[PDB]
């Protein structure tokens, strides 16, 4: 995980 | 309330991986909590629960299922419509108290996280700068 990459759609 | 024990479920499960955490645990915790919405109150209840009770090398990984399922719920019901933040905004201080006993070289990997959510408005900055000097105080003792 990281917190930079973008919420699932 | 069977949505919040499948959250529950999804949560716990964490225990059974090896820190760092894969993208999809990440993604399979997130999407019970938002499928568990009408219960809100008690998924920022578990995590909190979770984050107060779990190993050390545990604490980051709880905090990357707030962060993740912050961000989650203002990308899916929009920023303002967003019930998670607010309810996790309550406990907060309690919550990091908690997340900074973890190990030694996992503090700079929750600061990491408050200043993206200082820099992209996740948390109000009245709420952030608490937090942040927290840290920073755990340094000079």
């Amino acid at each position: 995980y990281s917190p930079t990459s973008p919420s699932y759609s | 309330m069977e949505a919040v024990k499948t959250f529950n479920s999804e949560l716990y499960s964490l225990n059974d991986y090896k820190p760092p955490i894969s993208k999809a645990k990440m993604t399979q915790i997130t999407k019970a909590a938002i499928k568990a919405i009408k219960f809100y109150k008690h998924v920022v209840q578990s995590v909190e629960k979770f984050i107060q009770k779990c190993k050390p090398e545990y604490k980051v990984p709880g905090l990357y299922v707030i962060d993740s399922i912050v961000r989650q719920s203002r990308h899916q019901f929009g920023q303002e419509k967003d019930v998670f933040a607010p309810r996790f905004s309550n406990n907060i201080i309690s919550t990091f108290q908690n997340l900074y006993r973890c190990p030694g070289d996992d503090k700079s990997k929750i600061v990491r996280v408050l200043n993206l959510w200082q820099k992209n408005n996740v948390f109000k900055s009245e709420i952030i700068q608490p937090l942040l000097d927290m840290a920073a105080a755990l340094e000079h003792h």
